[PDB]
RNA sequence: GAACGAAAGUCGGAGGUUCGAAGACGAUCAGAUACCGUCGUAGUUCCGACCAUAAACGAUGCCGACCGGCGAUGCGGCGGCGUUAUUCCCAUGACCCGCCGGGCAGCUUCCGGGAAACCAAAGUCUUUGGGUUCCGGGGGGAGUAUGGUUGCAAAGCUGAAAC
RNA sequence: UUUUUUUUUUUUUUUU
């Protein structure tokens, strides 16, 4: 029955969303870090929060915790927004894809630079 | 009102289907209404084939099957717990996983 | 009492009432 | 017309992402956006009529002064890279992630918006915004595939929307065409950003390993 | 089977107007049905139309305007004696100056209010508004 | 005397006074949503009636839950009515909640002539009818000096609109004031939705208040 | 928190009792209510990360 | 509607739809006022004017609007020749 | 006005396996003449006559005109120099992708309709008139009494009233 | 496998 309530998890996510720059892997320091940076009106609730946050800490080092992603990963996420390699927008400039798209590219007004040629049977799906 | 659009059976173009005599209660139910299954039951239950695989002359060449057209009616179906209740959108639904 | 067996009792009564009519015509 | 028209460089990119051919099965309202059946069942989407609808959709977004009243949606996660970076270009207020039904209706909600236009991505994967579009009188552009029907869609761009590079190409040439009507860069001049941002990234089975191979 | 073919036509336009379509077909013709649409053309509730000549009995293709809410036929074609049209004015047309009624008078197919200018009257073809 | 609680960008145009009248919203069909909106535009929709309260009874296990169902029908005598239904657990709360929902569904009412073209339009423009439930409430236009010949409840709803004269008809369950008042209300919204032979024109398409005061929306969104 | 009273009322029907309890809210000082905070209600601090990097 | 005294009493003209020619009501909250921008001549630059499209609800539901916009742009003559 | 009309019965004819009304038995219950069990007539079956009822149900009269889609399918017809069986052009088979017609059905849809369930017909309806036949008018008494009429009979058709 | 059954008159709803 370690089935801790919302208001543990409510604070423990706002623990991680404000002051991550003080927390660590350790329980017996964050049990006293929690006092200096929060308002805990109960002494069982001192332990109950602090055991959950340090149990959450071994996931934050490990994987993305969905409720809020930390300030490394936000800008870090942008890092995955602006990764620009400039090679493979396009293949070769003589594409051959379909005999049907030859009737496209001839009859729709172009120069028709790239030839198209495959053939198949018609037993599709 | 209508509990179903089928009204149970699957006589749609016809007027009369032959009844199939049920297996458990032996009440004659027309077969497009009846609950219908087909079991490929093995002739020896699989815990006891390993007895018979090791007590046989052959190199486990003998493996026979027991086919039964096993045929229920809708009263003795739920009474034997095959055809569970569903919900008002779940009556619309088709073949099991 | 079902309308089925209500029709059966009206029938059974009417047949005796019929054989009473034909008796003393 | 006739001066924004397509060139051999445009159709070189379109044919590279594989967005000229669509689904095996169509909306019936997709009659005018098809050129021919093909073996495999795949349908040859004609490309001038995509460009017809890309011609309107750029005219749609620029038509309002204030660009910050454009909300752009993606629920499925091939274009959630695209929407966040498309909005990073022009003026849009991106709603990626989950949609939270009731983003537009209840005035008691906090994260609560009232745009003047909506841009969605996959109309079958986004049924809730298209339903919510009919409540606050707002029009909706959609990047429609063949099997995607057209309830509360206005500007349908025929394409594929199941692919990765297929989707993000449309976002690239839209914003480029949108900025071309804002007056930024010519037709007869090249462009400065390159569409591999907008397209998609997979899990980096390749991306960190291509950076590990380019060590 | 196929009887009262004016009632045939005025369900085709009614089902295409409430569907909201653009142009319709009516697979038989008549000088009844040509002159009835000629009433509707002169008032302008519907657009141009064009009769495809079949050598047997043609068809009519009507470009819809989109005004119509109801185009009906009085089904047995009750005869109309005059000073009984105000009864049909209260009965059929919605307001006091909207809609028309198409009459089969002694000098052709006419209009509701054009009939009492003629002061002749005659049998009904229908109503529209 | 309170501050207006401005929200939703359509209320905020009104406190900029960059919407002239409420007609400038009825063109463009934008959803009116707060009640203080039309209370600004109307010090003439001040007349409302609590039509009927009736209790509804939820059979809960302990006792059956009475909760009251009030009706409020507001009306400008010029032609702006709306009929709201609100059910909450108490008498006073049901009416005050129904005030707001009547202010939500306020609609303009078109009034036309009987058939002479002198002036001062007085009756419904055509034969309309509305259906809500089973009731059909048919309004038939009336001569000048008829009155609103009607059942007592929907006469009162038209008496708050400004119809001088109207013939009525009603078939169905007339014993239920939930339907018979909503089916009356459905028809008098149809007076604009129904066409007319004097509106042939391809229209002009004036600009939206979102469109025209967008620069005024720039300084007021910041 | 919950101050409570019951009183008598003698009316023209018979008698009535009235009960009024009122939950006194917490300010950390005041004759409003008790100075002890609400035990469910756990509030937090603000962040102060506005300035500086290695010089 | 004007009488024989020519009197403007009638409140507003509701936005008649583009394809259906049907009246958009007041409480028909699924209406739309679409606006596609003008472009210039050879320059391909934004004219500061535009053309306004208004569509009604039952067109909007049934998918009919998408045929209606591009054909009205063709009825404008702004999408094809 | 006429013919067809399941099963159940009625009349005579052939035989008569199984099931099996009544019938008799054993249990099981306080009671069982009931379910359950065992034996078993009439019946089931075939041949010539009868009777005309059902949940004879799509509980939706029949003909027609129109108004959304897709996925199939059953029977015909045309086309698709991709296979495969006679011997290989030569025909048809066998699948494969079609388009047409009419058919039993389905999926979805705010076409609208519906009191609602639901309905592509139960839509095109107070914006009411395609043509045409049968019918209901608060529940009970009751398809009962009584008349006629048919049936060998069992019963059918037509059908009240008092209260 | 049962698991059969318990009489009577008695139930008002506006508003600030
Ligand atoms: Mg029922
Ligand atoms: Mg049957
Ligand atoms: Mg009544
Ligand atoms: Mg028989
Ligand atoms: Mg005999
Ligand atoms: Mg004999
Ligand atoms: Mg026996
Ligand atoms: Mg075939
Ligand atoms: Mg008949
Ligand atoms: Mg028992
Ligand atoms: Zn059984």
């Amino acid at each position: 029955g370690r089935v801790r309530t919302k208001t543990v998890k409510k604070a423990a996510r706002v623990i991680i969303e404000k002051y991550y720059t003080r927390l660590g892997n350790d329980f017996h320091t964050n049990k006293r870090v929690c006092e200096e940076i929060a308002i805990i009106p109960s002494k069982k609730l001192r332990n109950k929060i602090a055991g959950y946050v340090t149990h959450l800490m071994k996931r934050i080092q490990r994987g993305p915790v969905r409720g809020i992603s930390i300030k490394l990963q936000e800008e870090e996420r942008e890092r995955r927004d602006n990764y620009v390699p400039e090679v493979s927008a396009l293949d070769q400039e003589i594409i051959e894809v379909d005999p049907d798209t030859k009737e496209m590219l001839k009859l729709l007004d172009f120069g028709s630079l790239s030839n198209l040629q495959v053939t198949q049977p018609t037993v599709g799906m | 009102t209508k509990k179903r659009r089928n009204n149970g059976r699957a006589k749609k173009g016809r007027g009369h289907v032959q009844p199939i005599r049920c297996t458990n209660c032996a009440r004659c139910v027309p077969k497009d209404k009846a609950i219908k299954k087909f079991v490929i039951r093995n002739i020896v239950e699989a815990a006891a084939v390993r007895d018979i695989s090791e007590a046989s002359v052959f190199d486990a060449y003998v493996l026979p099957k027991l086919y039964v057209k096993l045929h229920y009616c809708v009263s003795c179906a739920i009474h034997s717990k095959v055809v569970r209740n569903r919900s008002r959108e779940a009556r619309k639904d088709r073949t099991p996983p | 009492m079902r309308a089925k067996w209500r029709k059966k009792r009206m029938r059974r009564l009417k047949r005796k009432r019929r054989k009473m009519r034909q008796r003393s015509k | 017309l006739d001066v924004l028209q397509m060139k051999e460089e445009d159709v070189l990119k379109f044919l590279a992402a594989g967005t000229h051919l669509g689904g095996t099965n169509l909306d019936f309202q997709m009659e005018q956006y098809i050129y021919k059946r093909k073996s495999d069942g795949i349908y040859i989407i004609n490309l001038k009529r995509t460009w017809e609808k890309l011609l309107l959709a750029a005219r749609a977004i620029v038509a309002i002064e204030n660009p910050a009243d454009v909300s752009v949606i993606s629920s499925r996660n091939t274009g959630q890279r695209a929407v966040l970076k498309f909005a990073a270009a022009t003026g849009a207020t991106p709603i990626a992630g989950r949609f939270t039904p009731g983003t537009f209706t209840n005035q008691i909600q906090a994260a609560f918006r009232e745009p003047r236009l909506l841009v969605v991505t996959d109309p079958r994967a986004d049924h809730q915004p298209l339903t919510e579009a009919s409540y606050v009188n707002l029009p909706t552009i959609a990047l429609c595939n063949t099997d995607s029907p057209l309830r509360y869609v206005d500007i349908a761009i025929p394409c594929n929307n199941k692919g990765a590079h297929s989707v993000g190409l449309m976002w690239w040439m839209l914003a480029r065409e949108v900025l071309r009507m804002r007056g930024t860069i010519s037709r007869e001049h090249p462009w400065e950003v390159m569409p591999d941002l907008y397209f998609y990234r997979d899990p980096e089975e390749i991306e960190k390993e291509e950076q590990a191979a380019a060590e | 089977v196929r009887m009262n073919v004016l009632a045939d036509a005025l369900k085709s336009i009614n089902n295409a107007e409430k569907r909201g379509k653009r142009q319709v077909l009516i697979r038989p013709c008549s000088k009844v049905i040509v002159r009835f649409l000629t009433v509707m053309m002169k008032h302008g509730y519907i657009g141009e139309f064009e009769i495809i000549d079949d050598h047997r009995a043609g068809k009519i293709v009507v470009n819809l305007t989109g005004r119509l809410n109801k185009c009906g036929v009085i089904s047995p074609r009750f005869d109309v004696q005059l000073k009984d049209l105000e009864k049909w004015q209260n009965n059929l047309l919605p307001s006091r100056q909207f809609g028309f009624i198409v009459l089969t008078t002694s000098a052709g197919i006419m209009d509701h209010e054009e009939a009492r200018r003629k002061h002749t009257g005659g049998k009904i073809l229908g109503f529209f508004f | 005397d309170k501050e207006w609680m401005p929200v939703t960008k359509l209320g905020r145009l009104v406190k900029d006074m960059k919407i002239k009248s409420l007609e400038e919203i009825y063109l463009f069909s934008l959803p009116i949503k707060e009640s203080e909106i039309i209370d600004f535009f109307l010090g003439a929709s001040l007349k409302d009636e609590v039509l009927k309260i009736m209790p509804v009874q939820k059979q809960t296990r302990a006792g059956q839950r009475t909760r009251f169902k009030a009706f409020v029908a507001i009306g400008d005598y010029n032609g702006h009515v709306g009929l709201g239904v609100k059910c909450s657990k108490e008498v006073a709360t049901a009416i005050r909640g129904a005030i707001i929902l009547a202010k939500l569904s306020i609609v303009p009412v078109r009034r036309g002539y009987w058939g002479n073209k002198i002036g001062k339009p007085h009756t419904v423009p055509c034969k309309v009818t509305g259906r809500c439930g089973s009731v059909l409430v048919r309004l038939i236009p009336a001569p000048r000096g008829t009155g609103i010949v009607s059942a007592p409840v929907p006469k009162k709803l038209l008496m708050m609109a400004g119809i001088d004269d109207c013939y009525t008809s009603a078939r169905g369950c007339t014993a239920t004031l939930g339907n018979f008042a909503k089916a009356t209300f459905d028809a008098i919204s149809k007076t604009y939705s129904y066409l007319t032979p004097d509106l042939w024109k391809e229209t002009v398409f004036t600009k939206s208040p979102y469109q025209e005061f967008t620069d005024h929306l720039v300084k007021t969104h910041t | 928190y919950v101050d409570t009273a019951v009183r008598h009322v003698l009316l023209r029907q018979g008698v009535l009792g009235i009960k009024v309890k009122i939950m006194l809210p917490w300010d950390p000082t005041g004759k409003i209510g008790p100075k002890k905070p609400l035990p469910d209600h756990v509030s937090i601090v603000e962040p102060k990360d506005e300035i500086l990097p290695t010089t | 509607m004007q009488n024989d005294a020519g009197e403007f009493v009638d409140l507003y003209v509701p936005r008649k739809c583009s394809a259906s020619n049907r009246i958009i009501g007041a409480k028909d909250h699924a209406s739309i006022q679409m606006n596609v921008a003008e472009v210039d001549k050879v320059t391909g630059r934004f004219n500061g004017q535009f053309k306004t499209y208004a569509i009604c609800g039952a067109i909007r539901r049934m998918g009919e609007s998408d045929d209606s916009i591009l054909r009205l742009a063709k009825a404008d003559g702004i999408v094809s020749k």
